[PDB]
């Protein structure tokens, strides 16, 4: 389970310079 | 969405790439 | 609030705290 | 951009708010 | 909800050079 | 205290400034 | 324990771990 | 101080303990 | 309680250059 | 193991040193 | 996946995410 | 090693996978 700041830390890790979107209401 | 796939359920780092730009 | 010096994942942590349930876009230059 | 500005210089939480959805 | 190290990370973010106190028994 | 306001309940970043020096 | 090189939020994380329920004061120079 | 010492040089967990309440 | 990434952050803090092992199945 | 000692139960930073190399 | 620039605790966070329940060894040079 | 390579240069998640148990 990846939640909260831990989920966005993981997005940063996998996406890096590509950037990403965090849209929890989605 | 990402919260349901990755926080409520579990996801792989590959699934996490779905949310890259 | 104070000004910030934020690199790497620290920026993403800050965005998470500022935006909360609204979410955010992380868009670096490439 | 904001990623670069916060790291090379400084940025405020109010500038970061511009990137919320 | 901001708990534990996440709460102190947020205090650091909002307070910065002003410094802060984390007193959970308070 | 801060744990009751911000962890047990929820608080804003403005409320978090109550705990700055 | 080993010695530490800690800047920014990393110091606050370390203080949190060392002090636990006792809490702590974070007091940088200005 | 301790904030500056840990970042410019090094510091021990025992020195950090001095800042607990 | 130290769990997940918080547990490995603490191992890093106490062990540093000695290195460490995180073996949750153990 | 470490998860039982430190996450399920509680451990000290000294106990955490058991897992250094 | 993208390449990574990871120092300090940031490397340990990355190892945790990559390895998950498998765990990992953190072995710096000394 | 991998600790030094990721910090002085760059490293991939696939190289990091080599250090899983
Ligand atoms: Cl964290
Ligand atoms: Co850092
Ligand atoms: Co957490
Ligand atoms: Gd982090
Ligand atoms: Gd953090
Ligand atoms: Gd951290």
């Amino acid at each position: 389970h990846l939640c909260g700041s831990h989920l966005v830390e993981a997005l940063y890790l996998v996406c890096g310079e590509r950037g990403f979107f965090y849209t929890p209401k989605t | 969405g990402i919260v349901e796939q990755c926080c409520t359920s579990i996801c792989s780092l590959y699934q996490l790439e779905n949310y890259c730009n």
